[PDB]
């Protein structure tokens, strides 16, 4: 029977008066008919006598005030397991691929506590990507978490692509992929992307697109933690992707206000924190099962003092910053070696070979960026001979950070290039001495290997 | 064209001073919904020339 | 208007009311109380800034009717919260909650002519299959109808006057 | 003309005959306060949200706040006649608009009602103003070219059928002339255009109108107009009738593109209609609802594949892949990007061109940044022929842009560095063009092939234009066979290089600029 | 112009609709109010408590 | 004009007998749970900082005493917790 | 009828009974001591309570006063009765003349014309002044808006346009004061009362003093006299002393009228309320307004929504600049900013538009220059950059004016300069015809020829 009655409907936000002894608990799912669509609702917050304040997991359009509401006395539960593969599901687990239904064995609550302190890992074996400035720089280990940040438009998806088509199809295991907040356009073209590969039977894919009401963003982050929590426990190495965790905290942002909340900071949520930190304290490697993650995070205007990317910035293992300034230049993959860094570039993992190279580089780019700014009004004719050669092999170890990806292909007109660890580090080394000094900087821009540079330069 | 659609105009009106009677008692009868014959077709007549 | 804060208090005046088995007192009580706060010194007190047992024992001083220790004591609940002006919509939803739990309603009926009586009794018999309760008639003459009849029940509306129906033709543009 | 009338005046007479007598049944109300467009209604027990409801007159509001014992409503319309008291009726319905192939070539208010004066509307029904954008599985990739005409724009920031692309920058520096000569430039490609104007003033948009009427574009297009003088709920609802308009044909295997001018100013209509609701403000006054109100309207434009098409049409049409694309316009303040509104412009959409007002000043026009412009879709949205050519272009003057900045004070420049130099200062020059002065495919080709062959060169930077323009009347008289050969297939071979090679060459020999 | 003509035809014949019903309608209001009858008005009621 | 604690079977309590200080100052109910925050009714002898135990050995700290209840911060999970308790 | 139950600065809550709530936008009217107040319902509140503003000082209001229903809104007298007076918001005469022989009152709250009726047209309208018609040229019938911040030159700019246009021009001409100073509305009746011009305009006056009501309606009223010549066929000049006091007029009140804060703490309303102001100021197939409005920049802060929203309305913007005027170049135009609808090849013709492109090109490339010249100094330059150097400097120069209202001033006779002048003159400095002459033969000279005059006595 159906127990409950709306009381109010604003925006996304629903009040609902259930009887005062059989009040719904928190995070409770509740269910209604709007008109033929069956509507369900989440429940966020006991307030009052009998009167519960929750989000729409769907348009408030159609609702009234009277409908009578009931009483699941369970959190939204999702299904998990191998049935999932090869499937598109929306927040609440239901299927959106057309193939029909999903044939479960067994649902989870999406809200559920973190791993417990005795339970967690430690084991950092390096995993090596075929990127240039992120394995030198950044280095990868399995069962870390990996944020590229980026303002728009800075190649956050596109190497997304790339980590996925390299890592992933290499993976040999199950990978999630958590579409939060994405444009469906891209849904689409990598649902086709994953299926022309063939590799989709490997993959499951939950998607919340940009268009869904705030609920259902909010939520299809933890759908996918979930399912990746139970390929975990089986004891799996499973990818994580998201798509961009910023929208999750976004649509916090939209339903903070209506769920009385009063503001703080820039307009974001006083629960910015805890929310992040309860979703981010899941994706974990325990001692039963590793969960590798890479995370794209939207920047706001790529102010990086914004809260929300501040906050994610002590979550991670490895961040990946891919800077406006240097896609400006159009020189992709553009990620800014002096903002980026990883808990796994110490001697300790990468040997002394590879963190000197690393170390080396970073201070290389440092003290250019320096001279830069004396060189735009003093001129470099004003610069110690030492000076103007630094200028040069920084000038030119700038440009050789720099990729063709196979995924770009359509955008550079070109064959992408796939490059080894060893053969990186010792391409940094030959720009920092002196075997290529002669080569100009363009025959090192969107190149490969250093052993194909001077191949460009033959041609330039 | 503006002064020859002028002229049909005022011809037009002429014409139609007949047809809205025929309006006024249609309307009348459906909206009444079963027929009446009423008399004084007077208030028909003086509204049909006076306000036109 | 008072009829958010209204509501709480006229759902436990009811309860009560139906356990103990006194609603009709408490209504004959509730509308004293209600009368007292319209008269022109009192409401003064009412906006003044007393604090909340003064001005309890002196409305419950004026309002002597009302049963000890029940209804004054829901005079103290309100004057801990200030809700006194709001007597006449604390009542008349108490009326609302009694004529939904005796399932009865009030329905109007509003028409160019006093109705045949006997039309009446058709009319009364089918609002009483239309809602399932009793129904009290209590309709009226009205020149703004040109003809027919316009039945109005809770905010439901069933227009069958000629005023209505010409206005909505003529909206047939 | 008016005996017509008369046959006319016996359809009138038929009204009587299809009326229906039959009294309904309805919910009521009652205003309780009226102020600044806002009104507050008492009762209303079954009112749903966004739901119409009936006022006196023949004039309506939408439902937004229903809370406990009252209903806020917003009046679409003049709302000063309106007082407390009055009885409202709540209908079953959510708003609707005329939409159809009729509605070409007409100017019509945000409530499909015709203000151009031209008569009545011919229409093919009535579709919901609100409607959610197909799924994920109903898609199609975009890799279907939309041309704009604009050398800056095809060559560099393609844009293809079903994308949505942002046009940012500050006042007067030429948002509406792109988007306008975007509408033009579709006079003959098949794909239909609307133009919905919010909160212009009325008098620009008479101008408008005018400017496509001197060219033949007015018969393709649909104007959607919300003035400046109309209400906040007339505004910020027009961009969604132009959205369901647009829905008609894209729902059918036809290509729409429609123009959003200054979702901006929908936002602050928006902005108005929560603040005089007394909904919590957010960040910058705005409410947080905001981005959820751009994105779904914007994620309605997209390209469905057919099997949609087929279950849309009921098997009418098979095969056809229908397409919407949506070109937004939003107004900065300062280049700010940080506002909250291009904020989430910016993050929603396909992709921006940046029109900026030191490149304006300094000439080129159209102001487009090579640097900070881009386009998600990519390639897959050009001809092969532009492509090829387009794809060296906008990464090789972003970088000359950085190397000027550095040459600024050398003395010595080495020949690779003088070569991109004088290159990007030759490139530069090349990708300005006048208004209303659209350029076919071949065209474009044809000059970018002078580009990234060299023929440019040599010559002297004044004169690169009267060798465009040259070049272009040389070979439309001599030429014209390549010419039909490129715009109508858009390929690219070594006989299509060899030929225009040997154009060029001929050119350069016996012409004069 | 010739199009413009053929456009201002139809706005000059929407316009006749528009006066014709409306000042018909106008005294359709009188000759119902004069034309009331008792009987009808019963009728009226037996119709609306028969589907009510 | 909004409500602040006024729930009918807490009024009709105080209808019946008024005087419900006669019950223990000890203990209270939860009358409101959201985002790690509980509203408590009753508590007359509770103090600013003070530890409050909730069922299954949990504990709150009393930070707002107002004049009609209690404001108390959960030093643990919390989303079990129900009005009532 | 009424009862008075609230008193807030401006704002007046009045209680009806509940059969007879007055209309919005109703006037009423109540007795204040020893004079009368009207009050403009603004809102319907519940329960016959009505809101209204006091157009007047409403110290001295107690509670409880009988307040009396006019049935209709605020009406004004219009047409030629009007002409050669002074009026106030309420319609009033102001001068010391007997009552205004009104033939007809028209309420000042209107709707805008419909889009069938709007007018194009293209004829380009002369004035004086170089950079004006230079870098935005306006057309009879379009709307021009001079932006600046406190004492740059609006006021001395449009009595420019005043003296030149509205006596070449032959029509009516309406002169609507908006919160400006009194001083200069006694100045200007006086001057042209002199002129005997008078008899001609019809002045509005709502100035500073006045509390917030008639500074918030008096522009309506302007446009209502405007709109009654309009529509009577005639060719019209509107002149607005200062739009911005109409939009910080519903800023003072509209705290008071219960509307939460926007933006800066500017009302909710702000766009809808300029709207329907401006959208009201049109040209029409029956005839034609030609309007020049100052516009206040609060702060010299071009990005504040008030003038960000009054951008979007006009036809010809002319932007003065604080950095010029401390320069004492006067009109202290920026030609960098300042932009027209009329500046089209097809409407101006070839000549004109070269030369304003060329002259906005040399100026925005010293710009560009001038950030380097702070630093090194000019002698690091380029000599090609040291001669775009040198001839934006005499661009700069030359367009400086004397005139005529700047006679005192300046102290030195006002300057007429024809197009032609100024395109020639223009043209010549690009090409380098005058690179000889010092940059001070320049300054405040009407033509070249006057130019060439001074250099010869540098
Ligand atoms: N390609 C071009 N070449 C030359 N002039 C141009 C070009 N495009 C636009 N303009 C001119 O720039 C001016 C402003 O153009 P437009 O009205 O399109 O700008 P906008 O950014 O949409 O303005 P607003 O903020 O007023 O709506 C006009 O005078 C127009 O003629
Ligand atoms: N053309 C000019 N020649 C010389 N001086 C001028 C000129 N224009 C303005 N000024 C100087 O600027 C002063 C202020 O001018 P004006 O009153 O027109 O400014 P405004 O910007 O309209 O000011 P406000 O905002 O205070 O009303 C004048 O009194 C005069 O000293
Ligand atoms: N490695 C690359 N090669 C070529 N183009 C790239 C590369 N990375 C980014 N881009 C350009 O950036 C555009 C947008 O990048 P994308 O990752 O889709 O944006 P976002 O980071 O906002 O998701 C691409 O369409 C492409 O034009
Ligand atoms: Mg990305
Ligand atoms: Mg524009
Ligand atoms: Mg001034």
């Amino acid at each position: 029977m159906a127990t409950g009655k709306i009381v109010q409907v604003i925006g996304a936000v629903v009040d609902v008066e259930f009887p005062q002894d059989a009040v719904p608990r928190v995070y409770d799912a509740l269910e209604v008919q709007n008109g033929n669509e069956r509507l369900v609702l989440e429940v966020q917050q006991q307030l009052g006598g009998g009167i519960v304040r929750t989000i729409a997991m769907g348009s408030s359009d159609g609702l009234r005030r009277g409908l009578d509401v009931k009483d699941l006395e369970h959190p939204i539960e999702v299904p998990v397991g191998k049935a999932t593969l090869g499937r598109i599901m929306n927040v609440l687990g239901e299927p959106v691929d057309m193939k029909g239904e999903i044939g479960e064995e067994e649902r989870w609550a999406i809200h559920r506590a973190a791993p417990s302190y005795e339970e967690l890992s430690n084991s950092q074996e390096l995993l090596e990507t075929g990127i240039k400035v992120i394995d030198l720089m950044a280095p990868f280990a399995k069962g870390g978490k990996v944020g590229l940040f980026g303002g728009a438009g800075v190649g956050k998806t596109v190497n997304m692509m790339e980590l996925i088509r390299n890592i992933a199809i290499e993976h040999s295991g199950y990978s999630v992929f958590a579409g939060v907040g994405e444009r469906t356009r891209e849904g689409n073209d990598f649902y086709h992307e994953m299926t022309d590969s063939n590799v989709i039977d490997k993959v499951s894919l939950v998607y919340g697109q940009m268009n869904e009401p705030p609920g259902n963003r909010l939520r299809v982050a933890l759908t996918g933690l979930t399912m990746a929590e139970k390929f975990r426990d089986e004891g799996r190495d499973v990818l994580l992707f998201v798509d961009n965790i910023y929208r999750y905290t976004l649509a916090g942002t939209e339903v903070s206000a209506l769920l009385g909340r009063m503001p703080s900071a820039v307009g974001y949520q006083p629960t910015l924190a805890e929310e992040m930190g309860v979703l981010q304290e899941r994706i974990t490697s325990t001692k039963t099962g590793s969960i590798t993650s890479v995370q794209a995070v939207y920047v706001p205007a790529d102010d990086l003092t914004d809260p929300s990317p501040a906050t994610t910035f002590a979550h991670l293992d490895a961040t990946v910053v891919l800077s406006r300034q240097i896609a400006s230049l159009g020189i992709y993959p553009a990620v800014d070696p002096l903002d980026s860094t990883s808990r796994q570039l110490d001697p300790l993992v990468v040997g002394q070979e590879h963190y000197d190279t690393a170390r080396g580089v970073q201070s290389i780019l440092q003290r250019y960026q320096e001279l830069k700014d004396i060189i735009a009004i003093l001129g470099m004719d004003e610069l110690s001979e030492e000076d103007k050669l630094v200028v040069a092999r920084a000038r030119k170890i700038q440009r050789f950070l720099s990729q063709p990806f196979f995924v770009a292909e359509v955008f550079t007109g070109s064959p992408g290039k796939y490059v080894s660890l060893k053969d990186t580090i010792r391409g940094f080394k030959g720009i920092m001495e002196g075997e290529y000094d002669h080569l100009p900087e363009q025959a090192f821009y969107m190149v490969g290997s250093i052993e194909e540079a001077v191949e460009k330069a033959k041609k330039l | 064209a503006q002064a020859e659609i002028e002229a049909e105009r005022k011809r037009a009106r002429e014409e139609l001073r007949k047809q809205v009677a025929i309006l006024a008692v249609a309307g009348a009868e459906k909206i009444i919904e079963r027929s009446v014959d009423e008399a004084a077709n007077s208030d028909i007549v003086d509204k049909l020339v006076a306000e036109l | 208007e008072f009829i958010t804060v209204a509501r709480p208090y006229a759902k436990a005046a009811f309860d009560f009311a139906v356990e103990h088995q006194s609603v009709e007192r408490w209504q004959d009580m509730l509308a004293f109380a209600a009368e007292v706060t319209k008269n022109e010194q009192m409401a003064e007190l009412l906006s003044g800034a007393l604090a909340p047992e003064t001005l309890a024992e002196s409305f419950i001083a004026v309002a002597g009717e009302q049963l000890d220790e029940n209804g004054q004591n829901l005079i103290r609940v309100m004057a801990e919260n200030g809700r006194l002006n709001a007597l006449p919509d604390v009542l008349e939803q108490f009326i609302h909650l009694r004529a939904v739990s005796e399932a009865t309603a009030e329905v109007d009926v509003i028409s160019a002519a006093a109705l045949s009586e006997q039309q009446l009794a058709k009319i009364s018999a089918a609002m009483e299959k239309r809602l399932s309760r009793k129904v009290k008639l209590n309709a009226k003459i009205d020149k703004s109808v040109m003809a027919g009849v316009i039945i109005r029940a809770g905010d439901m509306v069933i227009d069958g006057s000629v005023r209505g129906r010409l206005e909505r033709l003529a909206d047939v543009l | 003309m008016q005996l017509n009338s008369t046959e006319i005046s016996e359809l009138i007479k038929q009204r009587i005959a299809q009326f229906n007598v039959v009294s309904e049944a309805h919910n009521e109300g009652t205003i309780v306060s009226v102020s600044d467009g806002v009104i507050r209604i008492h009762g209303l027990a079954d009112a749903m949200q966004g739901e119409m409801i009936s006022l006196p007159g023949n004039r309506y509001a939408i439902a937004l706040n229903l809370e406990r014992d009252s209903v806020g409503a917003v009046v679409m319309g003049p709302y000063a006649d309106l007082a407390e008291g009055m009885k409202v009726k709540a209908t079953g319905r959510i708003l609707e608009v005329p939409v159809g192939r009729g509605l070409l070539g007409r100017v019509v208010n945000t409530l499909g009602a015709p203000i151009d004066g031209k008569g009545p509307l011919d229409h093919d029904g009535f579709s919901a103003v609100e409607a959610i954008a197909p799924g994920v599985i109903e898609r199609q990739s975009v890799d279907q070219p939309v041309q704009t005409g604009y050398k800056a724009v095809d060559s560099m920031i393609p844009i293809g059928r079903g994308q949505r692309e942002l046009i940012i920058g500050d006042r007067q520096t030429g948002k509406t002339a792109l988007a306008i000569d975007a509408i033009i430039n579709q006079r003959d490609s098949g794909i239909k255009a609307i133009y919905v104007a919010i909160g212009q003033k009325a008098s620009t948009i008479s101008n408008v109108v005018r400017k496509l009427e001197e060219h033949g574009a007015l018969a393709n297009t649909i104007v959607v107009v919300a003035t400046a003088s109309e209400s906040a709920a007339l505004q910020y609802l027009a961009p969604y009738a132009g959205a369901a308009m647009g829905e008609y044909f894209r729902d059918r295997g036809e290509d729409a593109l429609i123009i959003y001018d200054d979702l901006s100013k929908q936002a602050v209509a928006y902005r108005q209609i929560s603040l005089l609701l007394r909904r919590p403000p957010g960040r910058e006054a705005f409410p947080g609802d905001v981005f959820y109100l751009h994105s779904r309207l914007l994620e309605r434009a997209a390209r469905v594949n057919a099997e949609y098409v087929e279950a849309f049409t009921k098997g009418e049409v098979k095969g056809k892949t229908g397409s919407l694309t949506a070109l937004p316009i939003i107004e900065t303040q300062a280049g700010d990007v940080s506002a909250f509104v291009p904020t989430n412009v910016i993050s929603i959409t396909d992709g921006q061109i940046f029109l900026e007002t030191n490149l304006f000043n300094a000439g080129i026009r159209p102001a487009v940044n090579p640097g900070i412009s881009v386009s998600r879709v990519g390639g897959a949205a050009q001809t092969k022929i532009m492509k090829k050519l387009s794809g060296g272009i906008r990464t090789a003057l972003a970088q000359y842009r950085e190397l000027a900045a550095f040459s600024q004070f050398a003395s010595d420049l080495d020949d690779a560095t003088r070569k991109q130099l004088d290159h990007g200062q030759k490139v530069t020059e090349l990708l300005k063009q006048k208004q209303y002065a659209p350029m076919s495919v071949a065209q474009q080709s044809l000059v970018l092939f002078a580009a990234e062959r060299g023929y440019l060169a040599d010559v002297e930077l004044s004169k690169i234009g009267s060798f465009e323009a040259a070049l272009l009347a040389y070979v439309d008289r001599d030429h014209a066979p390549l010419m039909q050969e490129i715009n109508q297939t858009g390929g690219y071979n070594d006989e299509i290089e060899g030929k225009l090679k040997g154009i060029l060459d001929s050119f350069k020999a016996t012409q004069s600029w």
